[PDB]
């Protein structure tokens, strides 16, 4: 047959979310494919209303919930062919939003999406450019404005990254990061995004502050950095010290002055593997699935 | 005038016109280099048979 | 939009990067194009603008040897420039130039053009010097390929056109060249196998004179690459190319196709084949 | 040069990307200019036609940051600019569209402009503006930043400037903060070793209340990055950034600065720091 | 804006006119920032030794 | 700290032709640092005539000698670092050439050093682009024209190589390739820097020839392919194979058929060692070293 209309798309998803989210950890996959599709079967169909809005963002919200589920139930998904979809998605939506906005329509839900977008590619100025384009009311939203100040306290003048351009007075507040990550404010989707830049965050906390300990300085403490960095328990700061060659003395803190990289990624590598953050694990586990994806109002 | 740079158009659908020849027209005996290949076809399947 | 002399100034600017010695620069202004937000406005500026700016990105192609690519640009230029409303001796004058260029793209994928449209845009000298090259190809005459080449190559040279045609008229004229054969061979003859040494004395006939053949001596682009004690060769390349459907057997020195009496069985037909093998949409302007 | 419009017809261009909203296409423009030949011609065109073009080349950099690339640009052009007859609403106006970018991409870079010769082509109440702003950054008063972008929050979006200066003013502003600070503490009273719970009682007063404080319940870019409570923090990103000479002490919480009585050594000229790490070359126009 | 693109300039080396401050200093006082700085400074040193 | 004058420059470099070109299999380093620095020396003053020339010339053919003699032997040298710093003086010689026309002068090598020019990027089809915009009588020029054939022969429809796009009805011609490599007028030189192209000139020629040989065709004998690729010898042929994975049968013949790959360059596999003609070599013998720099017009 040919493509299949609005309503039993947004039908198709339904059943999808009311039924195979909680088993996710094991073969995301199929949902994956098939939920491209109802993106795909709405492109390929030109309709660009509230059924294409509404479905789109929720697809949006099921591969935030994926995020999470696959690395904390550290089942191995892909190597995030994820975040693409994720992506493919979010522009999706921008051109949607913004149509709307032309034909002097309204849509609900935008700020959140919006906001989104702020997060995917985090130190790419391109977004930084867009967003303040956006009419006043969507550019101080709560939920853009959070963003925004996660982009900033994420800048850090010493992020190394082939191709990536360094720029002047970046904040690199890794403090005042792990701070708003534990605001019981902070959607909790939005908080599953930004988990995937624990470990660089990190590794520019850690380079930082070794620079600027003298030489004789003793080896900082675990439980300081613990802290510092709101690791999950002693075992993650273990793994983090060997995967970037910190030396441990007594098995209890870290000679940071040890720490001679240049880069948090290193030369032909495979990453640290990605991590989460209790703070947010529990506050999934006293939630519904279904739940975070229907969230916001109705298109 | 002589180069490849379009002149100014001046200043202010029909798709046909089919401009590729579909299939030829000439005569394949009026063709001398034609003929020398048939030829000496001729020549070799005579001998070498 | 806003933005109504925007193809204007993209052409004006890549024409200049043609009139110095240097039109690589180009491909930068072309990608230019493929935002999703701006393709979808190519299609909204004046016509005689897209013309203009079809006949560069064709231009440009050519320049790569990517013929096909060139092709539908230089197509979809003509065919623009014929119903275009008016005719002023300008607009006449841009279509002879895209000719220039259409003639041989299309000659080399397989494809010849009918002078009957045309007349208004060329003189018949040139339909002439056309119609010459136009047979040697058809009839497979390598070496009347290169004679015209030979004359023809300096204000083909002007036009970067003199080594694209040099090295991929031959393949063409060689499809057609091995076709006559097979025809009278194989299915009026019904002689299914061809051996080497009958393509050999083909070959001999078609191409002439080789690099240092008695009489010829200087190397030169005309009589250096072909020659027919490469029987072999020339078949693998025309059977690589799908221009032709045949098998080798190198030690018992002979090429065998399948026995039938329909030719298009044993060599499709040229174009088709080679589009198939290179792909090319026309609203990719990069 | 030869082709004399080119640059012409480049800004042209720009302009129009710029006023589509799609500057990041200006970028495939730029890169022309970088082979041997075209670089040279640069500089053989009118003046007033480079100046644009830097001048666009600037507004670019600016919207990637690039803050010290933006600056060498805005710089060279103003300065070419004045000396054209400064008498024409013309020229004084292109004057004025350049300061309302040079004026803060300088201040970032802990640099502020002489408001004299800038008077014929600023109004009283726009150098009145820029003045405050000078202040709190001077000073040190991070609240004072914070609330001035809040209330040019609006008209700063617009030029897209916002959110570069809500990032990149901080830290200029927080050098000023501690130096005052090193200054009567270290110079004066002779004592070279910081307590943080010193510098924690001076961020707060130079912060004002936080995201999550009392009074303060949603965010906004203007309460939830900068907190008192992440000393340590600020005084490693300044010494990491050169902007600040110390050491930290984690678990002796403290900072400790050489033992000076010039000032200039520990705390150093904030412009000539964030330069060498950010070295910039009028000579690239891309 | 639109009010941000370069006008039309007319139509028809100089150095110097340095448009920068060399120092931060010769600033506008600000009583209520800097006396309040200098006082929290005061009662600091006055008071932790 | 010196910049020695163009007239010292010259005898530099006639001592090193003269004098040090027989220990050349060993003093390759050496040799090419004195050769980069009479190069730099040359530039650092924007001094352009005819010394900058003929040095810059016979530092090229030089270089070329100094491709085939470390091919020989097996002193592996410097992957690259032989070619592109050939590419230097010759991008250089070029546009001096261009000056000194455009300045109403002639230079009386330009057409044997044009012909080198085309050579160094086989497949570019920029070459190709800018000869045809010179002078008639360079465009004409015996070697140019040399050139131009090898070019033509070389293509090939089929190669491939990462961000190379392929054009269409290209000859392929390897027969004609290896007739042209034996011609006694083939200049030595430039037979010399052809060479490197050998393996995949072959390789494109073999995985032609194995999709014209019909499912079950008996393997193709060594003494045949040692003629359609004018190999070495019996035990080249065998590495060869080896190598692709093509496999011998019976040590006289390949069966071309299991040869599959589509690429001449294997994944990760280190490209095959370079090989040369024995019919180039001793070319080369019974001339000598000095000899094929020395050779050319002077200025």
């Amino acid at each position: 047959s040919d493509v299949r209309p609005p309503h039993i798309l947004v039908k198709t998803l339904d059943y999808i979310v009311d039924n195979l989210l909680t088993t996710l950890p094991e073969s995301e996959g199929f949902l994956w494919d098939r939920m491209r599709s109802i993106r795909q079967d709405f492109t390929y169909q030109n309709y660009s209303g509230p059924e294409a809005v509404d479905c789109n963002e929720r697809i949006v919200r099921i591969h935030l919930l994926i995020l999470h589920i696959m690395v904390k139930s550290n089942v191995e998904f892909s190597l995030q062919q994820e975040l693409e979809q994720l992506h493919k998605s979010l522009i999706t939506l921008s051109e949607i939003y913004d149509d709307v906005r032309s034909s002097g329509g309204t849509c609900p839900n935008e700020a959140e999406f919006r906001a989104y977008a702020l997060l995917s590619k985090i130190r790419d100025p391109q977004y930084d450019e867009n967003i303040q384009r956006l009419p006043k009311h969507i550019f101080q939203d709560k939920l853009v404005q959070m963003a925004l100040c996660f982009r900033r306290v994420i800048s850090n003048s010493a992020y190394t990254e082939r191709g990536f351009v360094k720029t002047e007075n970046c904040l690199n507040f890794y403090a005042r990061f792990f701070q708003l990550m534990q605001s019981p404010s902070l959607p909790l989707l939005m908080g599953f995004f930004l988990q995937m830049h624990l470990t660089d965050i990190r590794f520019y906390a850690l380079r930082a502050l070794s620079h600027t300990l003298n030489k004789k300085h003793k080896p900082i403490p675990f439980i300081y950095l613990e802290n510092m960095l709101l690791f999950n328990n002693r075992q993650e700061i273990i793994e983090f010290c060997n995967y970037y060659s910190i030396e441990i003395i007594n098995g209890d803190a870290a000679d940071l002055k040890t720490l001679q990289h240049y880069s948090h990624k290193l030369s032909e590598t495979q990453p640290l593997k990605k991590t989460y953050l209790t703070c947010l694990e529990r506050r999934l586990q006293k939630t519904t699935y279904k739940g975070l994806i229907n969230g916001g109002e109705d298109n | 005038e002589e180069d490849d740079e379009f002149e100014d158009f001046p200043i202010d659908a029909v798709t046909q016109t089919n401009i590729w020849e579909e299939n030829w027209d000439d005569v394949e005996v009026d063709d001398d280099f034609t003929n020398e290949l048939k030829a000496e076809l001729d020549r070799y399947k005579r001998e070498n048979q | 939009g806003k933005q109504r002399i925007l193809l204007y100034l993209v052409n004006k600017l890549n024409n200049i990067y043609f009139r110095i010695e240097s039109p690589q620069l180009c491909s930068n202004i072309f990608k230019n194009f493929q935002p999703k937000s701006m393709l979808a406005h190519f299609n909204e500026y004046q016509l005689d603008q897209q013309i203009e700016y079809r006949y560069l990105l064709g231009r440009y192609y050519l320049l790569n040897s990517q013929v096909h690519n060139a092709f539908v640009q230089f197509n979809e230029a003509f065919q623009s420039l014929l119903n275009l409303p008016l005719t002023n001796q300008a607009i006449t004058r841009n279509g002879t130039r895209i000719l220039n260029y259409m003639i041989p793209t299309g000659l080399i994928l397989g494809k010849m053009v009918k002078w009957g449209p045309l007349r208004p845009f060329l003189s018949q000298e040139t339909i002439d010097n056309w119609s010459v090259l136009y047979k040697h190809v058809r009839y497979g005459n390598i070496q009347g390929v290169s004679l015209w080449l030979r004359q023809n190559e300096r204000h083909l040279c002007a036009r970067q056109l003199l080594i694209v045609l040099l090295e991929k008229l031959p393949m063409v004229t060689y499809r057609n060249l091995i076709k006559t054969v097979i025809k009278s061979w194989t299915t009026e003859w019904g002689q299914n196998k061809l051996p080497y040494s009958l393509i050999e004395r083909v070959l001999q006939l078609s191409i002439g004179p080789t690099f240092e053949d008695p009489g010829a001596q200087e190397i030169t682009i005309y009589n250096g690459i072909h020659s027919p004690k490469n029987v072999e060769n020339v078949l693998v390349t025309l059977i690589n190319l799908g221009l032709l459907r045949a098998n080798c057997f190198p030690q018992l020195q002979l090429c065998v196709v399948k026995k039938t009496t329909m030719i298009q069985e044993i060599v499709p037909p040229v174009n088709e084949r080679i589009t198939k093998m290179f792909p090319a949409h026309s609203h990719v302007l990069w």
